[PDB]
Formats: C-alpha cells, structure tokens, sequence
C-alpha cells in the first residue's frame, strides 16, 4: 500500500483529513469546526509571547500590561489579536452549537460527541474568566469580587471554600498570581478534551442536512472539503484584521483602561458580551443561593437534549413548528444578552424574568410538545382510515 | 489489537448502505467546462427564492422580540423623566 | 437613572484623525505640549510618556535634551552612603507636580486629579468627551440646582458637579507658529496631544492595516474562484434508474 | 489584626484603614452624640435594631462600611443629619448607619473589636 | 509552451512561488507608504520640521 | 423515541371520529406540503432515522425490488440539495404515491420485541 | 538574552518556556506509546515471545 | 477505519508464532501451595551463583577505572605540594 | 519577630524587643513621612542603611 496508510503516525493523519468520506450534500455551516481549531492555535500562540514579557504581581500587573503595548516590538499587534481573538471564538463556538441543535446533531448515535462538547464549553468560559482578572482594570477588579462571593451561600462549606479561593480575606495579591497560572494550564486541558472530541467523531461521521443516511454517496475530504475551508478561513481572517487594525476596542469596556482600586465602585459592573445572557439569568433570582444554581443549571440542561426530543425524524429540515421555536429561543436568548446590560430598573427585572421562564421553557416543555404533535400530523395527513 | 464494537459507518468498499442496482451515473470534466457561469442564473432568481420561500420562520419571531424591547425601553425613558415622577413612587413599592 | 445622573452626550466633531487612512495633525501635537506645560502640568501627572518618544514626533533631538534638563531626579549614593541628584535626560519619564496622594488631595480641597495618560481611551465618548468638557462650563447653573461649596457646574459630567473650575480663557498662551488661541483651539490642540499619549501607535497601525487587508482580500477571492473550479465535475452530475428484472 | 490604642485617636477626623481589605468608617465619638440615634424609631425601618445592639460601649463608636451591594465609599461630613453620603445610589447614611433613608433596608456590620485593658484589637 | 515553461516542473512551482514572494515583499511596501504619505501630507513630522526650521 | 405503536393508536383514535377528523385532517394536509419533502422526490416513510435495531430489521424484510427504488430516491434527492435547487414538476411525488410502505414492517417488530420484555421479567403464583 | 547579558528579561522568557516544555513532553510520551502497542515489547533473551504470553 | 500495515505481532488467538502440537502443559492453584518457601534454597545457593558467574565481566572493567581514577588523583596532589613544585613549571609549558 | 514566639522567647518578651526600633510609617494628611516603633509583623533591622 502507499505510505500514508502503513506509517504508525501518518495513517491518522490519512485517515482524518485526507481519506475520511464525508457526505456530499453538507453546507457552509458544517465549516464552523475547523475553524475552531484555528482559533485555538492563535490563542495559545500569542499567549506564550506575551507571557515571555508579564509580571503577575497586584503591584505590576497593570504596568505589565502598558509595557506590552508600548515598549515590545509589535507589542501592540500581539494584545489586540489576543483579545479580539477571544471574542471571534465565542462567536464561532455559539453558531457552531445551534448547527447542532438545529439538524438533531445530538442524537444518537452521537451522544457521547454532544457531551464532550459541554465539557469544552464549560472550561472556555472559566478559561476567558481568569484571563480577564490578569489585567487587574477596575472591570477586572469587582467582577472578580462579585463572582467569587456567590459561593459563600453554599451551606456549611460556602464560607471556607471563598477564603481557600482568595488565598485570603478578599481579593489581593495571592488572587492574581495563582488565577495567572490557572490561565495558562486550562487551554492544555481543553487541547486534550478536542483529541478525545475528533476521536467520537470518527466512529460514526458526520450527518447532513437531510437528516438522512449518507452511506449512499460518499466523497472524500482531499481537494473538495481543504478548498472549501479556505474559503471560510480567509474570510474569517479579514474580518479578524479589519477589527485588530481599525477599530480595536470596540469590543471591550474603557473602565478596564483604570487601575484597579479596591476603594472605589464603578458606576456599573458589566461583563463581555459573550457572558451577558448568563448574567441576566442569575440577577432574576432573588434569593442568592438558587441564583448561583440556576446560574450553572443553564449550561447544564443541554444534556437532556437526548431524551425530550421525541420526533422519529432527524432535524428541523420538513418540520414548520419546530423552525418557528427554534428562532423563537435564538432571539430569546439575544434579549437576555441586551438586559444583563441594563440597570436593576422598571420594567427590565419583569422581562428578565419572563426571559429566564422562556429559556428554560424551551428544552424542558415546547420540544417534547411539539414533537409529539408533528409526530401525529405526519401519520393522520397519510393514513387513510 | 481487538475488534471494535458495532456501529453505523464502514470505509471505502465496505460502508454499510443498501445493495445498489439498476443506477447509472454520468459526469464530464471540469477542465473542459465554462468558466464561472454562476453569477447570473443565481443572482436573478435562485439567490432570492431560497429565503424568501423561509424569511418568515424567521421575521415574524424578530418581529415579536424587536416590538417587546422598544416598548420597554420608551417606558423606562418616561419613568425617570419629570412628567413620569409620580408613576415611579408608585411602581418601585 | 435620569439624564442629569448620566451625563449629557458629547457630540461628534470632525478630527483629522478620524477615518481609516489618516495620520496624526502633528503640528496640533505640538502646539498641544505647550498648553499641557503652561496649564495643565500644575494639577495633572504624565507618568506613562518617557521623553525619548517625542523625539521626531513634536520635538527635534536637541529640543527635548534641554526640556529634560530643567528637574532633577535621584540618583545612586556616593561613596559614604549620601543621597545625591543629577538633571534629567532622555530614559526618564515626565515628573509629577505632588509627591504622594495625600499631598494632592490636601492642594485641591480632598478630590484627586487622575493621571492622563490614558483618559482618552479610559472614558466613553473619546476625544469629543473630552473636548466638550473643557469649552462647556457655563455662566451659572441652571435654576434650582444648588452646588456644594468647592465644586462647580459642567453639564457633560455624570451627576453634574465637578471639583475642577474651568481653566481655559482667550489669549492666555502665546503659540510660536503664530495661531490665535482662543478657547477653542486650545482645547483642540490639548486633546490631540492626549490622544497621542494613549495611542502611540497609531500611525504605525493604520499603516500595516492596508497591507494586511489588501493581501487578505485577494486571497479570498481567488478561493472562491478555486473552491468553484474544483467542484464543477460534482455540480454537474446526472443519474438515470432503470428498474431491475426480478426473480434473482 | 489591628491594635491601635485609645488615646490616639482623634474625634473630628477620620481614621479609616483598610484593614484585611474592608474600608472601615470609624471615630472617636465623646457623649454628644449617643442620643442623636433613638429619635427615628423602628417605625421607618424593617432591622430589630436599636443602639444597645449597635455599640458596647458609648464611649466609642465603630462600625464596618462596605456596601449591602457592592461597596462604594462615601464623602465625609456631608449628610442629612450627622453622616455620610455615598452618591452610588442615593446612599444616604446616619450617625452610625441607618439606611431607608434611601433604597437599602439592610444595615451592614459591626467589626469585632476587643478590649483586654485599655487596649482596643479590630479583628 | 507557456504552462510546461510556469507550471509543470514541480522543483521551481514549489520554488518560483518561493521567489516570486520575495521580491514581492519590497515592492508592495514601497508602493504603500509612497500612497500614504501623499494621502497625509502637510501632517506629517518632516512636513513639520521643514518650517519650524525658523 | 415515540414509538410507531404510540403514534397509530393516537392517530386512529383521530380518524374513528367524526368530529375530530373534520379539525385535524385539514391542518395535517397542510402541514405536509408546506414541509416540502414530496418536491424533492422523497416519501415520508424515506426520512425515517434508521441508526437503531428495530429499523434494521425492518429494513432487511424489505423487498428487493421496493430496497432498490427507495436507494434511487435518497441518492437523488442528495444531488439536488447540494446544487440548492428543486427537480422539476413533473417529477414530484404525488398524494396517491406517498403510501406507508415501511409501516408494516415496523410495527411487527415492534410488537415481537414487547413481548420478548414481557416473557423476560415476569412474574409467577401458585 | 533579550538585551545584552544575562538580565531581567532573560529569566522572565525562561520561566515562560519552563511551563510549557513538559506538556510537549507527555504528547511525545503519548506518540512513544503507539509505536510499542504495535510490536510489543522484547525479552531477555533475544527470540521471539508470540508463543507464550500471559495479560 | 482503512487496515493497518503488516507487523510481527498479532492479538489472543492470532498471535502469529508456529503451529503447535505435541506439548501438554500443567499446573496447580495458588490457593494450594504452600506460603512463601523463597528466602531458604534461593539466598542458600541461588543468589550467588547468579551473580558470581557474572562477576568477572563487571569487576575487570571496574578495577581497570578505578586504578586510573586513583593514580591520577596521587599525582595532582603531589604537584601542588611542596615537593613537587618543581615538575610543575616544567608540565604546565 | 513573629518567628521567635514559641522557640525561644515568649509573646510580651518578643513585643518588647521590636518597640526598640523604629520603622517607616504612611505620610500624614500633609504628605509629610512618619516613624513608629515594631510589631511582630516586622523583620529583624540592620545596622547600615545600603
Ligand atoms: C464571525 C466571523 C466568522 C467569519 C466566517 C463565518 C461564516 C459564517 C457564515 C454562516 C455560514 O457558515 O453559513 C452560510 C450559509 C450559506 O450556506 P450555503 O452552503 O447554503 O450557500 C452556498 C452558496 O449558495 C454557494 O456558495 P459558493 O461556494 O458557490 O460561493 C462562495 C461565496 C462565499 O461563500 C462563503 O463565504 C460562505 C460563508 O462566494 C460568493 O458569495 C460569490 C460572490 C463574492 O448562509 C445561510 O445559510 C443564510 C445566509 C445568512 C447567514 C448569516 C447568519 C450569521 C449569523
Ligand atoms: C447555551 C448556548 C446557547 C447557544 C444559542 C446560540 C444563539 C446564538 C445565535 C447564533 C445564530 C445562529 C442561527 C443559525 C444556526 C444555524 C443552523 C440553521 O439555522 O440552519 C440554517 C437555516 C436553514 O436554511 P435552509 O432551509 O436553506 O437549509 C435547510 C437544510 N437543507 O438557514 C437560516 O435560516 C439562517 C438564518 C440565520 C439568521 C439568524 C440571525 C441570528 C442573529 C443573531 C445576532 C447576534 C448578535 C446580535
Ligand atoms: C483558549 C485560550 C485562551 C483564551 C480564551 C484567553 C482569553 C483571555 C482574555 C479574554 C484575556 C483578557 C484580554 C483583555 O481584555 O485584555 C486574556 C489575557 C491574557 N492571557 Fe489569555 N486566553 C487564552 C490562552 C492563553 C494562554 C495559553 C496564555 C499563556 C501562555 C495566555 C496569556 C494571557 C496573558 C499574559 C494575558 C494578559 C495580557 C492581556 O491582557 O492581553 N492566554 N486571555
Ligand atoms: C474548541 C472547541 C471545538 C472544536 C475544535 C470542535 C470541532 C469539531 C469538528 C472539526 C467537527 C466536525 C465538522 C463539523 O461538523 O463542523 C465537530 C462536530 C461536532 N461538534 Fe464540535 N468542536 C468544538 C466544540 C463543540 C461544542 C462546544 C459542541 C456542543 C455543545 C460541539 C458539538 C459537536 C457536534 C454535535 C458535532 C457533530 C455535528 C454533525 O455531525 O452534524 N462541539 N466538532
Ligand atoms: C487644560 C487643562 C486641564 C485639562 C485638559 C484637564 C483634564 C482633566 C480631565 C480629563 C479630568 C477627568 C474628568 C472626568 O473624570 O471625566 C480632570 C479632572 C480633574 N482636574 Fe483637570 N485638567 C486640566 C487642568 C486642571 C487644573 C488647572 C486643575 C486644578 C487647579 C485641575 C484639577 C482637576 C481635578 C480636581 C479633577 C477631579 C475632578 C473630579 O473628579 O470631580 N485640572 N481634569
Ligand atoms: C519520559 C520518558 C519515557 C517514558 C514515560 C517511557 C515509557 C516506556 C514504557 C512504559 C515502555 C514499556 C515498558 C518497558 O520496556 O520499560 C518503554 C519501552 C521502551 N523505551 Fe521508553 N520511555 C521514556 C523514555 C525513553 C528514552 C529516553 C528512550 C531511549 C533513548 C526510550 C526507549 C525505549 C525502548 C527502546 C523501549 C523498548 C524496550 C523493549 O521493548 O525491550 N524510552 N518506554
Ligand atoms: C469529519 O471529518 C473531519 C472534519 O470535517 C474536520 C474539519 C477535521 C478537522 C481537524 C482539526 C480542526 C484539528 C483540531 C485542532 C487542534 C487539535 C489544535 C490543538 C492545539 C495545539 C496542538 C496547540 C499547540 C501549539 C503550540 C505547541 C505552539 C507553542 C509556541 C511556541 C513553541 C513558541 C516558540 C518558542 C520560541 C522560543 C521561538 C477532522 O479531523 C475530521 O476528521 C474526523
Ligand atoms: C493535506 C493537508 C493540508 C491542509 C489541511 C490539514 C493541515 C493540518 C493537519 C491536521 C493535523 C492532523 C489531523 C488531526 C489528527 O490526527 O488528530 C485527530 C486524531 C487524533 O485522534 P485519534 O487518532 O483517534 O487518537 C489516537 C488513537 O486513534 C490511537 O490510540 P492511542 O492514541 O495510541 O492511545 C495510547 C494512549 C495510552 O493510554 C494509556 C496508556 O492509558
Ligand atoms: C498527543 C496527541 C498525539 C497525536 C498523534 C498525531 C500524529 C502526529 C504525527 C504528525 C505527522 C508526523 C510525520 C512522521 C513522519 C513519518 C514517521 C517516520 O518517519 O517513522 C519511521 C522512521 O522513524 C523515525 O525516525 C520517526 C521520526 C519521529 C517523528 C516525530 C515527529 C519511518 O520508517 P517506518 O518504515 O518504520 O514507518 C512505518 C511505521 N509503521
Ligand atoms: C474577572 O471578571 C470577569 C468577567 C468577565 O467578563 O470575564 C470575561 C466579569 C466582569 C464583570 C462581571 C462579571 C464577570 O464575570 C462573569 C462570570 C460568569 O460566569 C459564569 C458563566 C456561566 C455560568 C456560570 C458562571 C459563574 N460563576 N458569568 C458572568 N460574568
């Protein structure tokens, strides 16, 4: 045989970029994955070479920064691609996961393939939240504060596992310096997660639009598939320079540009905009212990996806209900986004909590209702009887 | 090593369809096809049906959600103004 | 929150730098020192700017040996111990007007004047913001509004009291190139020089940004142009079925 | 912990530390003013609280001052009668700290502060 | 012919493609920043100094 | 998930009334041609999700000569996806041609399988 | 060096790489691993072990 | 997945040795022995002829060395004593 | 000073070692730089100032 199927270490590689069949009616859509492995090379890349020039210290850490942008050589260029390069792979990864949801991409046989993909989900978010602390802004200061005090109302352990995550009585110098190093071990775990991720991948393939077998007709990824992705890869990387050149802080927050000052409040605390509609849902709970488990129950309930959809068809393609609530909950979910920017004010604590009732509402409620019903419609439309 | 389990996906002569008979197929080369014959023909009409025939799954949810948020956010603006003080002693009991 | 809590907006004005293909108006970087030194350096640090970076930027070489020469800075003891100063020179940063907080806060009745390094960039609005603040003190506050003593009017501030008195009056700075300043042109030439001490790199940036956007633009369109030739004898593909005779 | 003896302290003026980083509002207060704090009545504030429970001992008045929210500070001297005023929120404060004379029902802490002997320890 | 003399041999597609984009690189940047000082002139600092010269 | 023995005695209970299948049999036609499947040259018995064992066995049982047609009509309706285009008129599948051809099939390996749970945990008396 | 000698921006690039080599070790561990499931280990007497294996 | 290349060793029933036949192989339970008869008739005769005919291709080379080490070592002491000084500017030319 | 308590000095012998010497305090309202005798949070001093 040729030698890229005999060789221990090339044989993986043949057979998943070069030989794997994929079916031949995917879209543009089904392009989102890989680039999500760019993403993750560009964050790592321009990690080591800033870390190459920062102090983790509460006395120089916000210096560190400033020296980055000033004084090293294309400094400037490293930090912007850095920070709007955590911005564009949220923005993938959230088109990426309603692909899934839109053409019943958890079913089975591919349950395993969804889990897995919660887990990487779960360390981005706490990956994107400790390199925000290492600037140590006033954005970075009392976002810290308000996040690490809501696990003080667990009972009887709340109390000693805050001051195990302080190092301390509040946030300080022990608090930079150990969420530092925690940034940088993360993104190895989630490399880890994406082998075990490609390797569920390749037991069944991938599904198609149809939703529909594709043992039929098969091509291979080799010349087709490589020069479709480089279509959607360069057009991500102009959009990418267009921001990191032209407008680079349009996406972030002119208070994270102060000093943090541990005796003086912002006029508001906001978060980015990729963790705005999980802020909306925990400040819409009073009570401040079921706030912080309605907070972590919401990335959560995507695991029981599996079980209440109940349609013996596969995806949204011929179903006209289902396509009306899927973008019923899209929408739903940009509203909770636009409130968590807002002040505790009348009349946006009502929607936030109409808002929150409707998310949940979603995976628990209208799928096992309205799949049921199209269920029905499709056999009394056919049967005569 | 050891066999692997059951699953729903084989390899290249083995991929685990149905028995095929009676399918014919027929392609010609794309080194001896028109160059770029799509702007046109695609642009004029196909470019249009394909949402068009789907835009409202999608505008009449946007429309819902786009008049819900600016009725709100004209109603906070008429709280905190002088004509709508006395509303807001009366809401924020 | 009301308006008067939030802030009046500041509205936009037409900079020379804004827009994707222009450069900095140098000689407003330069007039724009002059009212930093004659007006503002009495309250406000510039701990961030080092001297050396205004060397031909506003200032030739031998211009900025001898601004730096006028304060003096520690230096290392002799050989018995004693603390000992020498002038300035090129690697060091600009001094500060107050020694510590404390002594700042005892010269402008307990409030503290920030840094301006960074103020353009650390303040929604920009550089309109900071321009509408300066030529925007009125005569007297609006009626009924009762100002504690030590603190006056400016309606772009969040709340509407600020602890700083407008500064800028007409003719109060004798330019070298011969420009009128008014108040206007001062608080023009200011905030460009402040915008510059936060962006440093700016026409560096726009500069590479055209490279970068010309060669990525080329590159996506002869994908597409490659992504339809290779895919052409798939497009194109027909099917014919003929049904099978049974009995096998 | 913080140990400062008594006679240090001064009446008029502040001595806010940020001890094991709570910014703490504290005095020394004379007699004058231990009844300028039961003339407002429970009747306007939903705490069982009165200034037996506030204070020890009349002689010096401490409390802690972060916020029931977030924890701005406030400006000194400037209030409705006899306190302080952040302007986060309306946060109009008391002698001592009584809020309801804005949004915030909730009064927020007293520090443990100890005496073995002429000898005050804050923590 | 004109494909057999560019395209075909292989030892100079990797490497013409190699050298192209070397002589590549001087041109383009000095066709750009000749367009963006001509753009901004009377801004820049040598447009400065040429009459702060007094 | 639901199972076909599920759906058929909630839909013929539909059916056997006559009040009930002047409301809902006007709806179910409508629904069907805005799906759009049928414009494609597909049957609804053709979108069925197969990844299971009781449709392989009733896949298997299948006549050889209806197993070639139905491979005809999936790779067809393949083709035409990905060229974002629909096939002619007169090639769609008409009403009186979407016929429940796998619905036998299925519903007997489905009630085999009941009763081989039902034997398996079970319970004596003397 | 990152200047002219040995300094402070030497050991601070140093620490940075000091993190990240142990982590292209265990994915260098992982790769020796899958070239020994393919033949298997040898014996302390040179010759062949297919004909008597214990797991 | 596409098949491996070819390799010396197989898995449990295809391991790839030689066809068998003729040999007959026994044993007993280790819950039917006797505990632990290994420290007497192994550290008896055992544990020293298993190194003791192995001895001499190890301590050969390792007198070899060690008398090398130790009489380089004899001669820098001497060199920097007092007797020795004066082969000292004479070996350092 | 903290170090020494319980290895081999008590608690009020080590506080009365430290208020021998003299440390550096935060500046006044003024600006103006203040001393104050030891506590235990503080190190052992030497004798020459570099
Ligand atoms: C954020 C930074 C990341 C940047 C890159 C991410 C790209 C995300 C875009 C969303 C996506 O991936 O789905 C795209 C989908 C169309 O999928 P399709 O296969 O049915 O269309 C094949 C086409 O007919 C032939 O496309 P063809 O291959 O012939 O030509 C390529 C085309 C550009 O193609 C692309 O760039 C794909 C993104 O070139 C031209 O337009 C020629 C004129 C210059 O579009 C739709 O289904 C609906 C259209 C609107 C979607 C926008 C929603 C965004 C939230
Ligand atoms: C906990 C995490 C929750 C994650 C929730 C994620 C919410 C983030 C919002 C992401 C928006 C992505 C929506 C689209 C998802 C892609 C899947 C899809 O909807 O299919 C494409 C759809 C089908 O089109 P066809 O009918 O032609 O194809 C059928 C197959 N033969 O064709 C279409 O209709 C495409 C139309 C897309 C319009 C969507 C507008 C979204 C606006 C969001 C703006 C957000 C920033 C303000
Ligand atoms: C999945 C990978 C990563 C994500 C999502 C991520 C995200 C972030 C974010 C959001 C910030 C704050 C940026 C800002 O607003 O200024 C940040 C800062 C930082 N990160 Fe990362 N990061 C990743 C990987 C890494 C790695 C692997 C390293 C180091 C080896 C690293 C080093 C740093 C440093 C030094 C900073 C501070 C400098 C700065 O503010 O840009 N990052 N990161
Ligand atoms: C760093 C993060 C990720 C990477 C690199 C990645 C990579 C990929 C790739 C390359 C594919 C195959 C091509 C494609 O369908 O796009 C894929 C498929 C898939 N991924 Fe991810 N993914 C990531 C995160 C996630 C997340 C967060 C989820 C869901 C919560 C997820 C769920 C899925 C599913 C269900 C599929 C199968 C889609 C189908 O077959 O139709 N993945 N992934
Ligand atoms: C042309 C001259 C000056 C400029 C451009 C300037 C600029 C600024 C800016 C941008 C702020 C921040 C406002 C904000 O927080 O939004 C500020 C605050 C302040 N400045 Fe000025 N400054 C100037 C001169 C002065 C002078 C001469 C004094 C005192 C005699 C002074 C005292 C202060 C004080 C006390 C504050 C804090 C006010 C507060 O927080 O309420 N400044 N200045
Ligand atoms: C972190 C470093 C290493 C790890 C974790 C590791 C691990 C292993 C393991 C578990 C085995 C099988 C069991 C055994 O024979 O002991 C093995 C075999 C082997 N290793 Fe390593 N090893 C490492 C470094 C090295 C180095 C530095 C070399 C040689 C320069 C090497 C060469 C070999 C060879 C030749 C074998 C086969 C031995 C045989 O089959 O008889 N390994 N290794
Ligand atoms: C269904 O068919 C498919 C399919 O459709 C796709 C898209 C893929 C696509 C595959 C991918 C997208 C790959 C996924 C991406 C990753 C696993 C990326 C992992 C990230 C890393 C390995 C990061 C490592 C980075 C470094 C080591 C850089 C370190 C920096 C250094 C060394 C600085 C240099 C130091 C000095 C001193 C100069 C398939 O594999 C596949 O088959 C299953
Ligand atoms: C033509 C290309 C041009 C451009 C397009 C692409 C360019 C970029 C190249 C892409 C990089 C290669 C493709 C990605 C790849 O190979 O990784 C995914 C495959 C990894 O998964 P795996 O092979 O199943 O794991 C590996 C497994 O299959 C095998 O098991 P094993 O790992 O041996 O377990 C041993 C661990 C022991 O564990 C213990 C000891 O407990
Ligand atoms: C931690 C995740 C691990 C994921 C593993 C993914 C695989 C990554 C490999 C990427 C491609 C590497 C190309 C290898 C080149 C061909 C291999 C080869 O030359 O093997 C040998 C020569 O041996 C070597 O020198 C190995 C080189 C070390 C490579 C380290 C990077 C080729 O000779 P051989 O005939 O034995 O090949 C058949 C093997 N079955
Ligand atoms: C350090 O501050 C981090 C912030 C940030 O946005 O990081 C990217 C932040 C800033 C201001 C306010 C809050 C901030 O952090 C966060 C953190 C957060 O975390 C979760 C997200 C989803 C589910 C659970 C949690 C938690 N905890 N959800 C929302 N905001």
């Amino acid at each position: 045989m040729a030698f890229r199927k005999s060789n221990v270490y090339l044989s993986l590689v043949n057979s998943y970029i070069i030989d794997s069949p994929q079916p031949s009616s995917i879209n543009y859509w089904w392009n989102m994955g890989s680039l999500l492995g760019l993403c993750l090379v560009i964050q790592i890349v321009t990690g080591i070479f800033m870390a190459m020039h920062y102090s983790s210290n509460i006395e120089l850490a916000f210096s560190s920064v400033e020296h980055i942008m000033r004084d090293v050589h294309n400094g400037y260029i490293l930090r912007y691609l850095h920070a709007n390069g955590a911005s564009f792979f949220f923005m993938v990864m959230f088109m990426h996961m309603a692909k899934g949801l839109y053409y019943g991409s958890y079913r089975s046989p591919r349950v395993t393939l969804w889990n897995v993909g919660v887990i990487i989900f779960i360390l981005t978010i706490a990956t994107a939240f400790l390199g925000y602390c290492c600037v140590y802004g006033q954005m970075s200061h009392w976002g810290a504060t308000v996040i690490t005090n809501l696990f003080s109302a667990i009972p009887f352990v709340g109390n000693d596992i805050v001051s195990w995550l302080w190092g301390g009585f509040s946030v300080s110098n022990p608090t930079i310096q150990r969420f530092f190093a925690l940034h940088y071990l993360v993104p190895f775990i989630i490399a880890a997660m994406v082998i075990m991720h490609l390797m569920a991948l390749h037991i069944h393939g991938s599904s198609n639009p149809l939703g529909i077998t594709g043992n039929l007709d098969r091509i291979p990824m080799h010349s087709y598939f490589i020069f479709k992705d480089l279509v959607t890869v360069f057009l991500f990387m102009l959009i990418l320079a267009l921001f990191v050149f032209y407008s680079p802080n349009t996406l972030g927050h002119p208070d994270n540009y102060i000093p943090g000052n541990p005796l003086v409040t912002p006029a508001s605390i906001v978060p980015e905009w990729y963790l705005l509609p999980f802020y909306a849902i925990l400040r819409s709970i009073p009570d401040k212990l079921l706030g912080v488990i309605t907070m972590f129950a919401a990335i959560l309930v995507l695991l029981v996806l599996p079980f209440t959809d109940r349609s013996v068809v596969r995806g949204n393609t011929f179903k006209v209900l289902s396509k009306f609530f899927f973008f019923i909950f899209v929408f739903n979910f940009v509203l909770l986004g636009q409130i968590g920017a807002c002040h505790v004010e009348v009349p946006y604590v009502l929607m936030g909590q109409i808002a929150t009732f409707i998310y949940f509402a979603y995976f628990l409620i209208i799928v096992p209702v309205i799949s049921t019903i199209e269920n029905v419609l499709f056999y009394i439309g056919r049967v005569n009887k | 090593g050891p066999p692997s389990g059951k699953t729903y996906m084989g390899w290249w002569g083995h991929m685990g369809g149905p028995k095929q008979k009676g399918i014919t197929s027929y392609a010609v080369s794309p080194y001896a096809q028109k160059p770029l014959q799509g702007i046109f023909h695609n642009a004029v009409f196909n470019s249009f049906r394909r949402f068009k025939s789907q835009f409202l799954y999608v505008l009449i949810p946007a429309g819902i959600y786009w008049y819900w948020w600016k009725n709100g956010n004209e109603y906070n603006e008429f709280l905190y103004s002088k004509a709508g003080r006395e509303e807001l002693e009366r809401v924020n009991v | 929150m009301t308006a008067a809590e939030h802030g009046l907006h500041a509205p936009a004005y037409a900079w020379s730098h804004n827009g994707p293909f222009e450069t900095f108006d140098h000689a407003s970087i330069r007039r724009g020192y002059q009212v930093y030194r004659e007006v503002c350096a009495a309250c406000h640090s510039l701990d961030r700017v080092a001297w050396r970076t205004l060397v031909g930027v506003s200032h030739t070489n031998e211009e900025v040996r001898n601004m730096a020469e006028e304060f003096e800075y520690d230096d290392e003891p002799d050989e018995q111990g004693n603390p000992k100063k020498r002038p300035g020179k090129l690697s060091d940063y600009i001094p500060g007007p107050y020694p510590n907080e404390q002594a700042a806060r005892a010269a402008n009745q307990g409030a503290l004047p920030p840094d301006l390094s960074l103020i353009v960039k650390a303040r929604h609005g920009g550089c309109d913001y900071i321009f509408s603040l300066l030529t925007g003190y009125p005569d007297e506050p609006p009626a009924g509004v009762a100002l504690p003593p030590g603190s006056n009017y400016n309606p772009y501030f969040p709340g509407g009291s600020i602890a700083m008195a407008r500064v800028l009056f007409d003719d109060m700075v004798e330019y070298e190139d011969g420009t009128p300043a008014t108040t206007s042109q001062m608080a023009k030439d200011v905030t460009t020089f402040l915008n510059w001490c936060a962006e440093p790199e700016h026409d560096e940036r726009k500069r590479l940004g055209l490279k970068t956007v010309i060669i990525l633009s080329s590159l996506y369109l002869l994908s597409i142009w490659v992504k339809k030739f290779k895919w052409a004898g798939i497009k194109t593909r027909k099917f014919v079925f003929n049904p099978p005779k049974p009995r096998k | 912990k913080v140990e400062v003896n008594l006679a240090a302290i001064p009446l008029g003026k502040n001595v806010v530390v940020k001890w094991q980083g709570k910014p703490v509002f504290i005095r020394h207060r004379t007699p004058h003013e231990i009844q300028e704090a039961n003339s407002v009545d429970m009747s306007a504030l939903k705490d069982p609280q009165t200034d037996a429970d506030r204070v020890k001992d009349p002689q010096w008045l401490i409390m802690l001052g972060i916020c029931t929210h977030l924890g701005c500070v406030p400006i000194g001297e400037a209030g409705d009668f006899g306190g302080w005023f952040c302007p986060c929120h309306g946060s109009h404060y008391d002698i001592s700290g009584r809020i309801r004379k804005g949004p915030a029902p909730l009064n927020l802490e007293i520090p443990a502060y100890e005496f073995d002997g002429d000898k005050v320890i804050v923590g | 012919s004109l494909y057999k003399t560019f395209f075909k041999r292989n030892a100079v597609f990797v490497g013409t493609i190699f050298a192209g984009a070397f002589v590549f690189q001087t041109v383009f940047d000095t066709a750009i920043t000749s367009w963006y000082e001509n753009h901004n002139k009377g801004k820049l600092w040598k447009d400065v100094k040429a009459r702060i010269a007094a | 998930p639901q199972s076909f023995t599920s759906i058929a005695r909630i839909g013929d209970y539909i059916l056997k009334s006559p009040v009930l299948s002047k409301l809902c049999v006007p709806v179910a036609n409508q629904f069907i041609n805005l799906a759009g499947y049928k414009k494609l040259g597909l049957k609804f018995d053709d979108l069925i999700a197969e990844e299971n064992p009781i449709m392989q066995t009733a896949l298997r049982r299948l006549p050889e000569d209806e197993s070639y047609a139905r491979a005809y009509r999936i790779i067809r309706a393949h083709q035409t996806e990905l060229t974002h285009h629909l096939l002619p008129r007169n090639e769609w599948i008409k009403a009186q041609e979407d016929v429940p051809y796998l619905l036998p099939y299925i519903l007997e390996a489905e009630a085999a399988a009941k009763e081989k749970d039902e034997l398996d945990n079970i319970e004596v008396s003397k």
